[PDB]
RNA sequence: GAGAACAGAAAUCUCCAGUAGAACAAAAGGGUAAAAGCCCCCUUGAUUUUGAUUUUCAGUGUGAAUACAAACCAUGAAAGU
RNA sequence: GGUUGCGGCCAUAUCUACCAGAAAGCACCGUUUCCCGUCCGAUCAACUGUAGUUAAGCUGGUAAGAGCCUGACCGAGUAGUGUAGUGGGUGACCAUACGCGAAACUCAGGUGCUGCAAUCU
């Protein structure tokens, strides 16, 4: 219970600081991208760790406020055979190819820039409220987006299978990791021992019985489309704006005049304390 | 499409800080608040000035570096950039020069004493009796060297040095002292 | 032990200085649209620019004790205030200091066409970075107080003075055009904020070379009316005009 | 309505004073490592209180933490000695209690009177479905005002699952 | 404060929380709240090469240091710092 | 439009209690070899929407709720500051009068809108 001097002082923090989805902190040691060698654009990158989302993009700062340019999803893997794993690392190593090859042709390259030339891009990240470590879907989709065709400053200290005792990068264990290895080894390694916990996961995958090397059949065929389409051409949106709002609007409350709520004083003033 | 514009009193410009500037006439109402056709006229004078802008601003000097990935105070291989020149015009400074000048008492002991100031070669320096490299002052160095051992052969005289010593760096703060007053 | 110390030397003056730092403490009358004004109006110099929370009843033509205090304790040189009245309303101070001193005093009616960034439909920019001006008429330069306006933008709106440049984030432009002829001793024309940018298109006859430029009208599309203007000291040319040599 | 909402435990925080820095503390505390597996860690005596036996960053405090199922059996184990009862006090306003047992020697091992062999106390910590909003750094965020369990429901709990009961009240 | 059997007026665990009086080589109008407020890792910095101050009796195609710039430096995944 | 992500401006933006949360992002919450992290799978992390999914997450109204913005020269052309004087003048000075100029209380209005990829029966 706050008093009147406090409360009619005291400060709010930022809007965007009420939710965890901007670390200004940085935004303010990445808004100055160096800076003071001279103006060229902006070219960061956003990842979000979201259930059943693989959310990453890449943004322009505006005075109205961002635009975002590049956006990455998870619903566009039929086209590319593989559909499972909106989430996991071969998902994160996938949509790391998939950016790059659309963000390739929307360049318009392959097969202004005044005069010269080509002038390859260098994508950044800032980091958001997610912490920075090795061994994780992160940088496969680093690698991904690498190997894809983006050239990121970093370093491999971070690449899972990076070696910090012994700098030692396993290059084999990285290729069974991207051909199925951890994953399908842990099914593996699960199976030969239980099936309850191999049930539980790959709830689909139990059912088609893909194994390691099925899915790493998968892995190269979904390489090879990649690099062929970066199509991804959306949803037709069915049912527009209108319909949406049919059942975004149907059940929703809407604002009580002055006329009624003041006759709502007027029952307080008949029947609460008026004396019954 | 076209390139070359009409200027009665030909342009100039000013490219540290890319700016143009005509001294051309305006008639008094041509611009004026009434106007609707305000935007389209103004914006189309200030297109023809922006477009001997851009006619003017591209056959410059450039500078190509042949470095790659890693310039430090500089870029990578890909681009080829364009420089600036310094401007007709002295805008606002903000201070006057920053200097820093004095005597301090010391200067003049400099000058007048044949003293030439000392080269400032480094600062670990070898200590017999010990066998080892250890800072004149830097890590319990040269400096502390009466704190630490066991026995002094000449009320204890350690803490007397510590004293001693103290007296000195004051010694030295009371003419830093008088040296920033003057 | 060096925190507020590298911040002190930052503080601390220079010979080739940085960018010239702004001050908007509000004053004892604002309104809404003058929130949304500042924001859009000086919506480039951020990040580089101070902003406050609340209002001041000052007088700054008189004495210049508050607004120097204020400056003096946040390091920066370039004041600005909306100060509001019946008879001078909308008579805002747009003042440049020099020194933690005050060079000159400047005030410009700021006219009653408000239209913001919104005014017109929405389009991208490159935030913070340097713009270019163009400034047509002869008053620019022949005109006493047009010259000090004029030199006010330059040196607000100046950006960081570096050698290299690149094409790319080379956008966006004022365009300074008076509005029409004056002469000395007689109601003035006004000038008029005109936030435009330079798009490239192919000559025909200049072609890959040199590009046709069209600029887009987005605002804010805003005027200035003159105000209370100071007249300093000649002495304070020759410290302002010089070289470090 | 109790759809999932219930009061899981989260974790078990031992609370053990000493008014002397050395092998008692060391002693009970290897108990504790054989007790736990996580070695009990050293914290600062805040400053000193010179009545006690205690100065400042004296290295004091040692509390073991203790979650998974060996919770669920220290529990069983640190109530059924407790005969499924405790006093009257100790409730905490968030709906749990933190209570003390005299003479660990009581369940299991025997006494070997130079190892440390001591009474002590237990702190207990519950949870609701929809209180993971404090652990996870993003998604920062509040919780109801009657979402949270209170001393009214820690005697609900007290009275609720492990059938516990309060010797008056 | 609610809690807090050895242990209590100041011994250890939560909660509401003090938007702070967070704690600042402070004094600020202010002011950093993923912090300048703690501890866990990492390391050298009194580097060298060049224009202005001068400047030496081998008056050393600049030897001395000052300021400025780079080149490297440590960190980090990272733009950065 | 719900919102996913970023925001622009930072209480109309939060705190205090419900109800709705019907679609889908949205979360709650189950498992633990290898990447892994510490006193611990407390946070990260190998899995899908997996087991539980509307109770918090989260928007809204619901409340003259508390707290905050605009305007009524509304006070207010207020006092006052230099602008005429042997006006006023024993003295702590007030005027006419012109440059400019109120402020608060006061009287009410309101408690968040935009942009880009996305999914909706």
């Amino acid at each position: 219970a706050k008093s009147s001097a406090y409360s009619s002082r005291f400060q709010t923090p930022f809007r965007r600081r009420r939710e965890g989805k901007t670390d200004y902190y940085q935004r303010k040691r990445l808004v100055t991208q160096h800076k003071a060698k001279y103006n060229t654009p902006k070219y960061r990158l956003v990842v979000r760790f979201t259930n059943k989302d693989i959310i990453c993009q890449i943004i322009s700062s505006t005075i109205t406020g961002d635009v975002v340019l590049a956006a990455a999803y998870s619903h566009e893997l039929p086209r590319y055979g593989i559909t499972h794993g909106l989430t996991n690392w071969a998902a994160a190593y996938a949509t790391g190819l998939l950016i790059a090859r659309r963000t390739l042709q929307k360049l318009g390259l392959d097969e202004e820039a005044v005069e010269d030339g080509p002038r390859p891009f260098k994508v950044f990240l800032d980091i958001g409220l997610q912490r920075t470590t090795t061994g994780a879907r992160v940088f496969g989709a680093l690698k991904g987006a690498s190997d894809g065709g983006l050239y990121v400053p970093h370093s491999e200290n971070r690449f899972p299978g990076w070696d910090f005792e012994t700098e030692e990068i396993d290059p084999e264990l990285l290729r069974s990791y991207i051909f199925g290895g951890h994953v399908s080894q842990y099914m593996e390694e699960l199976a030969d021992d239980d099936e309850e916990r191999f049930s539980e996961l790959f709830k689909g995958y139990l059912a088609d019985d893909i194994d390691a090397d099925s899915l790493e059949d998968i892995y190269t065929s979904a390489h090879e489309a990649i690099r062929a389409d970066p199509a991804f051409k959306p949803t037709e949106k069915k049912f527009t704006k209108e319909q949406y709002a049919a059942e975004s609007k149907k059940y929703r409350q809407t604002k009580l005049s002055k006329e009624e709520r003041a006759a709502r004083v007027a029952a307080k003033i008949a029947a609460l304390a008026g004396q019954q | 499409l076209p390139v070359t514009v009409e200027k009665p009193i030909p342009v100039v410009y000013d490219l540290g800080n890319l700016a143009a500037f005509d001294s051309n006439v305006l008639d008094k109402n041509d611009l004026d608040s009434s106007n609707a056709r305000r935007e389209e006229k103004i914006k189309s004078l200030t297109r023809d000035n922006v477009q001997l802008l851009i006619n003017q601003l591209l056959s410059l000097p450039m500078k190509t570096t042949t470095e790659s990935v890693g310039g430090t105070g500089g870029q990578s291989s890909v681009m080829t950039l364009l420089q600036l020149p310094d401007p007709t015009t002295d805008l606002p400074r903000e201070k006057p020069l920053p200097k820093a000048k004095a005597m301090t008492k010391w200067e003049k002991f400099a000058a007048k004493k044949g003293i030439k100031p000392k080269e400032r070669a480094g600062k670990m320096i070898y200590d017999e009796a010990s066998g080892e490299w250890v800072p004149k002052w830097g890590y319990k160095g040269a400096n502390k060297k009466l704190d630490d051992q066991w026995l002094v052969e000449v009320i204890d005289p350690r803490t007397l040095n510590r004293a001693e010593r103290k007296r000195l760096v004051k010694k030295n703060e009371k003419q830093q002292r008088r040296n920033m007053k003057n | 032990n060096a925190r507020a110390k590298r911040a002190l030397v930052k503080r601390e003056a220079k010979l080739v200085e940085n960018v010239k730092q702004a001050l908007f403490i509000p004053g004892q009358s604002c309104n809404k649209n003058l929130h949304d004004i500042m924001v859009d109006l000086s919506a480039l110099k951020k990040p580089d620019m101070k902003r406050f929370n609340r209002k001041n009843d000052i007088h700054p033509f008189e004495d210049m004790s508050p607004l120097e205090f204020f400056s003096e304790k946040n390091d920066c040189s370039l004041m600005v205030l909306m100060t509001s009245s019946k008879k001078r309303k909308n008579n805002m101070t747009f003042i440049r200091t020099f020194g933690y001193k005050i060079y000159d005093m400047i005030e410009l009616m700021v006219a009653d066409n408000f239209k913001l960034l919104s005014d017109f439909k929405k389009l991208t920019f490159t935030v913070g970075l340097k713009p270019m001006f163009t400034f047509q008429g002869a008053a620019f330069d022949t005109h006493p107080v047009y010259k000090q306006i004029k030199s006010l933008f330059l040196d607000f709106f100046r950006g960081e003075s570096t050698d290299l440049q690149d094409v790319a984030g080379l956008q966006h432009v004022i365009s300074m055009t008076i509005q029409g002829d004056f002469q000395d001793g007689e109601p003035l024309p006004n000038v008029l904020f005109r936030v435009y940018k330079l798009k490239s298109y192919k000559s025909d006859q200049g072609g890959k070379r040199l590009p046709r430029i069209e600029l887009v009208e987005i605002g804010p599309r805003l005027d200035f009316k003159i105000g209370r203007i100071h007249t300093p000291s000649p002495d304070m040319v020759t410290e302002a005009h010089k070289k470090p040599k | 309505q109790n759809p999932m909402r219930d009061l899981k435990i989260e974790k078990l925080v031992l609370n053990i004073s000493v008014g002397e820095s050395g092998d008692r503390l060391t002693r009970a505390s290897k108990v504790l490592e054989q007790l736990s597996g996580q070695t009990p860690v050293q914290s600062k005596a805040r400053y000193t209180v010179r009545t006690f036996g205690i100065r400042r960053n004296e290295k004091i405090a040692v509390h073991v933490t203790v979650r998974g199922p060996k919770a669920e059996e220290i529990l069983e184990r640190g109530l059924k000695v407790k005969e499924y009862q405790l006093r009257d006090r100790n409730f905490s306003a968030t709906g749990n209690f933190g209570f003390g047992i005299d003479e660990h020697i009581d369940l299991g091992i025997k006494y070997d009177p130079s190892i440390g062999i001591f009474g002590m106390d237990f702190y207990v910590v519950m949870n609701r479905p929809g209180a993971r909003v404090t652990r996870r750094k993003r998604c920062k965020g509040t919780v109801g005002n009657s979402h949270k369990t209170t001393k009214e429901d820690t005697v609900s709990w007290f009275k609720q699952k492990y059938d516990a009961d309060v010797l008056d009240k």
